[PDB]
């Protein structure tokens, strides 16, 4: 049995850390909602 | 019931465990299907019942229809409001990549958090939720990339 607990407002943070790259990937989505690489 | 980002917890395991995250907006709670499997949720002494869901999209809404309709613009950085298990909410800014599928293109964020972070919102510069984090793929080098998963309003 599951319950929810508030963790914050949904706001853009002006000086947030920036990271992560930007891959372009061919993917397939199956009937179960799982992504796979092509 | 206040708008905002929420942890999804269970006590049926050892201790209290965070199974995911979601978004309360306009009286509707939004998370990923794989987080709750469509089960009812408790909020205080109140109960939230599922209203809409779809395994293939991996989304579910509670108390009303899916309300989030902002979309990535295809050009600008976004922010993941990651809410990791046991950790304070924190914004991470990133330029999305792209999932290319036979049915069109989807934004994707190359950021790796524990599974319990699923349902964390991804935001545009106006603070609008453009999708939820946590349905994705592992790429050739072993790192994780999440679709920006958005429903229909
Ligand atoms: C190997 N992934 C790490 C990434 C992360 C971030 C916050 C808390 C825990 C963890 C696990």
């Amino acid at each position: 049995d599951m319950y929810i607990e508030r963790a914050g407002d949904i706001t853009w943070e002006k000086d947030a850390e920036v990271t992560g790259n930007s891959p372009r990937l061919d993917v397939a989505l199956d009937e179960s909602g799982d992504f796979s690489l092509v | 019931t206040t708008d905002g980002v929420y942890r999804v917890m269970t006590r049926r395991l050892l201790g209290s465990t965070q199974v995911g995250v979601g978004v309360m907006q306009e009286g509707v709670f939004h998370t990923m299907w794989h987080v709750t499997k469509g089960a009812a949720l408790r909020s205080g002494e109140g109960r939230l019942d599922p209203y809409w869901g779809d395994v293939k999209q991996d989304l579910v809404s509670y108390c009303g229809p899916w309300k989030l309709d902002a979309a990535w613009d295809g050009l600008s950085e976004v922010q993941l409001l990651a809410v990791p298990p046991g950790e304070r909410a924190k914004n991470i800014q990133t330029l999305p990549g792209i999932f290319k599928t036979k049915d069109g293109d989807i934004g994707a964020v190359a950021l790796d958090y524990p599974a319990g972070t699923s349902g964390s919102p991804i935001l545009d510069k106006s603070g609008r939720v453009i999708g939820l984090y946590g349905n994705g793929v592992v790429i050739k080098n072993g790192s994780y990339v999440s679709a920006i998963t958005q429903g229909k309003r």
